[PDB]
């Protein structure tokens, strides 16, 4: 009776170092609604993080996008941390400028 | 604009 | 093009923890235009749009009423599924509805829609001639029967014929500059090795609406299908979608893959390929 989200961490725009962008994770395809996603900088929590509102697809499975804005840099790393009831622990998915 | 009908189960 | 008008509810029990949540928001295509929660400070069905701020307040106070009804309906109906499914009051469950109208590119309905959900898996939808219903099991059959013996059929028609067909004309006409334009894909293929003999061909559509989109890989013009990862159409943030299709090939096959993208703001399907130097 369980659905455990997608994740896909990704920008808005194609990443260029220093110029400012949007950080999105959106995680889909959960059941039920209640999930717990944070954005890491560099393994920490950001704190200005905003979501869409709740919304589901044609399987009754729910979707929500993550997102906060940021400016990449070569060096610093980014991730999405998601906790649901179908975890047994949280899932971190590192932002990769590739996918 | 929603739908008004009142739809108890 | 095509367009419909899409309200989604989700009513949330929580025992202990209060009454149950009911969020309701609505979608012109891939437009969300009002969302509702009553969790919120001052639930309110509040604007998500540019287009629909224009409504006024006899608009807005009218849909707060009606979804501030909904909320106790579906606080109800959570009551009522418990019973007949014999479940206890100790667990937290989940109704979720879709309702609404298709048009097509004339502006005639196409049809409506009307579907619920209990703890994600069908409950009773009506069918499409608007008139009948599918139950999708005993204790749905009792839906059935209560909505069969009120009538109910008949006022979600006149619902889904009317007002909702008229509504939907009115938010396209007063959206027309976003919601009547399609914005094409910008696509290219990268290419990554991933050893000596293979090598990864991602084929990107990027800042496209609506959301609808074919991505497809050809080796020697074949569909890949099977051997193809396509991942979920993803939101931008900034009303557009994104999507990209991967294959991973032999080295020095490349030039046998051929991408091709389809998407209404397409005049004509695209073929891409990669594009070494």
């Amino acid at each position: 009776i369980q659905r455990t989200p997608k994740i896909q961490v990704y920008s808005r725009h194609p990443a260029e170092n220093g110029k400012s962008n949007f950080l999105n994770c959106y995680v889909s395809g959960f059941h039920p609604s209640d999930i717990e996603v944070d954005l890491l900088k560099n393994g920490e929590r950001i704190e200005k993080v905003e979501h869409s509102d709740l919304s589901f697809s044609k399987d009754w499975s729910f979707y929500l996008l993550y997102y906060t804005e940021f400016t990449p840099t070569e060096k610093d790393e980014y991730a999405c941390r998601v906790n649901h009831v179908t975890l047994s622990q949280p899932k971190i998915v590192k932002w990769d400028r590739d996918m | 604009k929603a739908g008004q009908v009142v739809t108890i189960w | 093009g095509s367009h419909s008008m899409r309200y989604f509810y989700t009513a949330m029990s929580r025992p202990g923890r209060g009454e149950p949540r009911f969020i309701a928001v609505g979608y012109v295509d891939d437009t969300q235009f009002v969302r509702f929660d009553s969790d919120a400070a001052s639930p309110r069905t509040e604007p998500r749009a540019p287009w629909i701020e224009q409504e006024g307040p006899e608009y807005w106070d009218g849909e707060t009423r009606n979804m501030k009804a909904s909320a106790q309906t579906y606080r109800e109906n959570l009551r009522i599924a418990l019973r007949y499914y014999n479940q206890s009051e100790a667990g937290s469950h989940i109704i979720q509805r879709m309702y609404g109208c298709d048009l097509g590119p004339d502006g005639r309905l196409l049809r409506g829609h009307d579907q619920s959900a209990y703890d994600g898996k069908d409950y009773i939808a009506l069918n499409e001639d608007l008139s009948s219903w599918t139950a999708a099991d005993t204790a749905a059959q009792i839906t059935q029967r209560k909505w069969e013996a009120a009538r109910v059929a008949e006022q979600l028609r006149a619902y889904l014929e009317g007002l909702c067909v008229e509504w939907l004309r009115r938010y396209l006409e007063n959206g027309k500059e976003t919601l009547q334009r399609a914005d094409p894909p910008k696509t290219h293929v990268t290419h990554h090795p991933v050893s000596d003999h293979e090598a990864t061909l991602r084929c990107w559509a990027l800042g496209f609406y609506p959301a609808e989109i074919t991505l497809t890989w050809q080796r020697d013009g074949e569909d890949q299908t099977q051997d193809t990862e396509l991942v979920e159409t993803r939101p931008a943030g900034d009303r557009t979608f994104q999507k990209w299709a991967a294959v991973v090939v032999p080295s020095g096959e490349e030039q046998r893959y051929t991408c091709h993208v389809q998407h209404e703001g397409l005049p004509k399907p695209l073929t891409l390929r990669w594009e070494p130097s």
